[PDB]
């Protein structure tokens, strides 16, 4: 966890290593308690005894609400009683032993101690890897959320009186001895009282000082950082509250007729800043009032303005790469969209009230069934629509929202399929009679579903809303799973893991997609930064055009992890905190050997030991067929999916070992060259390499307005005809690539393209593999699904070239540049 | 309801229960029928604890002869066992607002209806009670998602 | 290479020249025929043709035997085109479970058709080695913008109406001439494949 013994007063976080370990375990040896009484005993073992020791740190408090007693040479003792400072207090010598602690250096001692506690009563997953096997101190990008790189050129020591605001007196040379003691706890108090509550902890890190000097010198010497001072510059580090972060309003003291002392300290550290506002509930207090930005938090904003205020002017604080995160996020196409907050839902909340305007009029219109149930389940309903829901944005593929339909119970549901699914049509023609019948502003009208493949009846029903929202209706009834598990039943041989395949699609479809959209609605009031996490990550995606095979659940899913497992970080409280924990796992996980089991619940239902081992021999059970993984990769099961092959089938082998290795690449970048402008932007940079074939695409009108991604959409055309001149033909165009050349290719592409597409939002392209399987000759197959070519009467190998004519011939007008290995 | 959060001039409250008036299940009670009743303790999603009573008469049918038309006293372990088990499964889905969405139209009684029939057929059932005791925490974040 | 006329078990080599492209700086498309041999009705004087290529229809079909007709002077009429599953959309029959790939069946009109069609292609066989320009290009159909976003245009409403009440109005009353008893008998032949 990094910490040692090391003076954490001089700017750096330690003050707690083996020497106060021994001390306190020592102690803890000979009492502890509040009423003296042992609390470790000599008797216990090591695992008992340490277990002691992060429990009695976890639990009891030793710096501004108690400190402990011990004697050298008598039991130890808790006192209830704190110094504000971490004090352990020897009788024998009268030693304070945690003089070199700072104060947020216990707090976050505490916050360790009890993150490792709840990893030692962890009674299911392991956690000795967490605790012990892993260096979270490596990267400060993961270890904390946001660090502020702050400069102060401060010079000498006579320059001093016009670099720091402060004084640095006769009384500060007697208590702070050195000037990064008082300059650590300067910008700890004022960045203490500027941020507050906003945060959950934060340090104050001297880059780049020394301790070892040479024989020749009387101190340590140096010139770096525009001063003489030991360090470079003052790095600011962060652990963020998501609750109390982006608020508008930094409250202060209230206002009376007389000033207090708070408020006389506040207008005297905020100032301008500091005002008097009325608040709802009829008080008037002085607070100071903020503006979010789509592009950066407050709290650089709040950082900046105290150090540019009480430490120097001279200060230069910087952090671009938490402003090129925000900027990597999908600028909404909406009023006041630059001042939206990174964690602020309200077009969520404008399809939300769509919805419940659309539910109270079908949900109560009368039918020849009364209605069971109408569920939604879509995308934006669990926040995960890579654009914000944009009212009339109909360009992009995240617009309409999936809605099942669930009639009630009744005997009129036939036992054949066709005529199953076009009695659910015909019902929907009917709700099509009442809703055309009685609610004008409403639009509709009728879709395929070929998503279930060879279930050629599947008829959505698209309602275009005043609201600007599009939503589709498809109705799940009782009579499914008996006439699907029928066909299970009826297969032969030869068919059955096709039908496995449209039966796990089906079940993927409307089934998991209920209580999927319960458990991460349910949970994301829990998990905030969630959110923009999975659509960037989703966007991380689509630039490396590995969006469309890897589904999106299965990226929710990928992606829940670091909030739903915190061990051994915290929780995320950046997207650039979460998002590289993600990328990180991913470079760091082994899908072969290693299973990805979790725990959809809130933070302190969950799974007990029974239930794991029993996903855990299905994982034994998966891998004793699919050793190497060729037929199945990902293995991501909970008790949702205890399955593990729901959201996760029928992916090919270099769609997953070029997700693992695109992210092996990501991470060893951010180890190797740091963190900047331009690794970042490598970061979202296709490297279109390693393929047998790209195809570089763009249809001649652009879209990205139409997207509603801001660089207006308006009303629905009268003719809805007119819709698909705005939808993008190249998904069905890589959609039906992908369809004829299963067997033969694998083909990736930019599903979304107002996004990745350029400027105008209208470039794409495929990039196509040919398997190993097709690389050589091959004996002649009536069954041999592969465009070839003779080399003798027997043999044939693979034609690229007729492919090559296939693809720029079925992209006639929109494959504009073609290039080969 | 049940107040939770206060904000000058507005407060917003929460739902603890429903009961039916003295008059309306006293109008039901009819001589020469039987009363069948049932109740089930249940966890919704979010962990509110809930037990809902039951209400089930039996009705006559048509061209019936004799005035009272009965049960057989093990119809009516029949007739609860049916109602027990489809109360578990509605509940313990998409928090009590939904479930409040379902109370309101009563689509809970058709479900009854249609399942319970095939042993007896039945007349009024409806759902007679609704209360919670096991409320787990504070929780503002839930509470702000259903306001406009 | 150019030398072969023939498979091993018999399919009839036939090439195809491909045209040109703006991203694209003479190749031949390779499809393979032969007789088909069933006792079915519907499928006499067919072809076993493997490796068709892209979005073949009956349009271009009679476009190419129209072409061997034109070429050696013969009478060849083709009739229709079977089981052209280019997409794996038909492989599959769910409808009787409820309750070869890449390759299709050209059907002509009689058997001087097939015949003389078929020693057409044994002398079209031989172009990939006597003369390769003299081989027939295969012009593909090109999907447009508006091809492509015919599978996002809406549905004609009032004929599927008509579909529904066409398709159930016959198939309900067969169904309702077949009865009862039957349908007894047949679900619990599925009992006896329940138990047993």
């Amino acid at each position: 966890r990094g910490f040692s013994s090391n003076m954490s007063h001089s700017g750096s976080l330690g003050g707690f290593g083996t020497f106060e370990f021994t001390i306190l375990m020592a102690a803890l040896l000979n009492g502890g308690g509040i009423n003296s009484n042992k609390i470790l005993l000599h008797g216990f073992s090591s695992y008992q005894l340490f277990k002691g020791v992060i429990k009695y740190l976890a639990t009891m408090d030793l710096c501004h609400d108690g400190h402990l007693q011990f004697h050298s040479n008598p039991a130890s003792k808790y006192i209830d009683e704190g110094f504000q400072t971490p004090t352990l207090f020897d009788k024998s010598t009268k030693v304070n032993i945690l003089t070199k602690m700072t104060v947020s250096s216990y707090q976050i001692l505490k916050e360790y101690a009890g993150e490792t506690l709840r990893m030692l009563n962890n009674v299911v997953q392991d956690q000795f890897s967490n605790i012990f096997l892993t260096n979270i101190s490596r990267f400060d990008n993961l270890k904390y959320d946001l660090c502020y790189d702050v400069q102060l050129p401060l010079g000498k020591y006579n320059n001093l009186e016009t670099s720091l605001a402060a004084t640095f007196g006769s009384m500060e040379r007697v208590k702070f001895i050195t000037l990064e003691n008082f300059l650590a706890h300067k910008i700890t108090n004022v960045a203490r009282y500027a941020l507050g509550d906003r945060i959950k902890y934060i340090q104050i890190e001297m880059v780049g000082q020394k301790s070892d000097f040479p024989i020749t010198k009387r101190k340590v010497y140096s010139n770096t950082g525009g001063n003489h001072f030991n360090f470079d510059f003052v790095r600011v580090k962060l652990i963020v509250n998501p609750s109390e972060c982006d608020k508008l309003v930094t409250k202060g003291p209230a206002h009376s007729e007389t000033m207090s002392t708070e408020a006389a300290v506040f207008k005297n550290f905020w100032g301008i800043k500091s005002s008097l506002r009325r608040f709802k509930d009829g008080s008037i207090t002085h607070c100071c009032v903020w503006s979010t930005s789509s592009s950066e938090p407050i709290i650089s904003s709040i950082v900046n303005f105290a150090l540019q205020k009480h430490v120097s002017k001279k200060a230069q604080i910087s952090n671009e790469t938490i402003k090129k995160f925000h900027n990597f996020l999908p600028l909404p196409n909406l009023p006041s969209s630059a001042k939206t907050s990174v964690l602020n839902l309200s077009s969520f909340f404008n399809l939300k009230k769509s919805f419940d305007d659309l539910y109270k009029i079908i949900f109560q219109m009368k039918l020849p069934l009364s209605v069971k149930s109408i569920l939604p389940v879509g995308s934006a309903f669990r926040y995960t629509s890579l654009c914000q829901p944009v009212p009339f944005a109909y360009s992009d593929p995240d617009f309409f929202q999936d809605v099942i339909l669930e009639f009630e119970t009744s005997p009129k549901w036939p036992d054949e399929i066709t005529s199953l699914e076009k009695a659910k049509t015909a019902f929907l023609l009917k709700i099509q009679e009442e809703l055309s019948a009685n609610s004008s502003t409403y639009r509709s009208f009728f879709s395929r579903d070929e998503s279930i493949p060879y279930n050629l009846e599947i008829v959505t029903l698209n309602i275009l809303t005043p609201e600007g929202y599009g939503f589709k209706f498809r109705v799940l009834t009782e009579r499914d799973e008996i006439l699907y598990l029928r066909a299970i039943a009826n297969a032969r041989n030869e068919l059955k893991p096709e039908l496995e395949a449209t039966f796990l699609k089906f079940t993927a479809k409307y089934l998991a997609s209920v209580r999927h959209t319960r458990t991460l609605e349910n949970i994301s009031h829990s998990y905030q930064f969630y959110s923009p996490v999975v659509r960037l990550f989703k966007r991380w995606l689509d630039t490396h055009l590995l969006l469309g095979h890897i589904t999106d659940e299965l990226a929710e899913l990928i992606a829940i992890k670091p909030f739903v497992d915190p061990a051994p970080y915290f929780i995320p409280g950046s997207l650039e905190n979460g998002f590289l924990k993600v990328l990180k796992f991913i470079s760091q996980w082994n899908w072969k050997d290693d299973p990805l089991i979790l725990d959809l619940v809130k933070p302190e239902e969950r799974l007990t030991l029974a239930q794991y081992k029993g996903i855990q021999m299905n994982f034994t059970n998966l891998r004793n067929s699919d050793p190497n993984g060729t037929h199945l990769q990902f293995f991501v099961a909970s008790k949702n999916d205890p399955s593990g092959i729901l959201y996760s089938s029928g992916i090919p082998l270099p769609i997953a070992t070029r997700l693992t290795a695109l992210a092996k690449v990501a991470v060893n970048l951010l180890q190797t060259h740091g963190l900047n402008q331009q690794t970042i932007n490598l970061l979202f940079t296709p490297g279109l390499k390693d393929y047998d074939f790209v195809v570089d695409l763009r249809t001649p009108i652009g879209l990205k307005s139409s997207c509603g991604i801001l660089s207006a959409p308006s009303n629905f055309p009268e003719n809805l005809n007119d819709l698909s001149e705005k939808m993008d033909p190249t998904y069905q165009l890589v959609k039906y690539l992908n369809l004829k050349y299963k067997n033969s290719l694998i083909l990736s592409s930019r599903k979304y393209i107002g996004v990745n597409g350029g400027e105008k939002g209208d470039k794409n392209v495929i990039t196509g593999l040919i398997k190993p399987l097709f690389k050589g000759a091959h004996k002649f197959r009536v069954n041999l699904d592969c465009n070839v070519k003779p080399v003798d009467d027997e043999n044939v190998i693979l034609n690229k070239e007729a492919i090559f004519h296939e693809i720029a011939a079925f992209g006639n007008d929109m494959v504009i540049n073609f290039e080969t290995d | 309801l049940r107040v939770d959060e206060v904000q000058g001039k507005n407060l917003l409250t929460n739902f603890h229960g429903m009961d039916f008036t003295t008059d309306k299940l006293r109008s039901m009670v009819r001589k020469w029928q039987t009363l069948i009743e049932a109740n089930v303790t249940v966890k919704t999603s979010d962990d509110y604890v809930l037990r809902i009573f039951a209400i089930a008469f039996t009705r006559k049918q048509a061209n019936q002869v004799k005035r009272h038309s009965y049960a057989q006293s093990s119809h009516i372990r029949a007739i609860r066992k049916v109602i027990s088990e489809i109360l578990t499964k509605e509940v313990q889905g998409s928090t009590l607002a939904q479930l409040t969405s379902k109370l309101i139209p009563e689509v809970i009684n058709k479900e009854i209806e249609n399942a319970t029939k095939d042993i007896f057929p039945l007349q009024n059932i409806h759902v007679r009670k609704v209360k919670l005791l096991k409320q787990p925490k504070f929780d503002v974040g839930a509470l702000m998602a259903l306001h406009g | 290479i150019e030398d072969i006329s023939a498979m091993k078990n018999g399919f009839i080599v036939v090439p195809f020249k491909l045209p040109d492209h703006k991203a694209l700086p003479a190749s031949l498309h390779f499809m393979f025929a032969k007789r088909h041999q069933s006792s079915n009705s519907n499928e006499s004087d067919c072809l076993f043709l493997v490796n068709l290529p892209l979005l073949s229809n009956i349009e271009h079909m009679k476009k190419f035997v129209g072409q061997l007709c034109g070429k050696y002077d013969t009478v060849s009429h083709v009739e229709e085109l079977l089981y052209n599953d280019e997409f794996g959309l038909h492989e599959v029959d769910l409808s009787a479970l409820t309750s070869p790939r890449n390759t299709a069946l050209l059907k002509f009109v009689d058997a001087a058709s097939i015949n003389n069609c078929w020693n057409a292609l044994k002398k079209y066989s031989n172009l990939h080695a006597k003369h390769p320009n003299e081989l027939f290009e295969w012009t593909y159909t090109t999907p447009s913008f508006t091809t492509f976003v015919n599978f996002y245009k809406p549905l004609d409403i009032d004929y599927l109406k008509e579909d529904i009440h066409t398709h159930m109005a016959i198939f309900e009353q067969r169904e309702a001439q077949a009865q009862e008893d039957v349908q007894s008998s047949i679900v619990d032949e599925d009992g006896f494949t329940l138990v047993v």
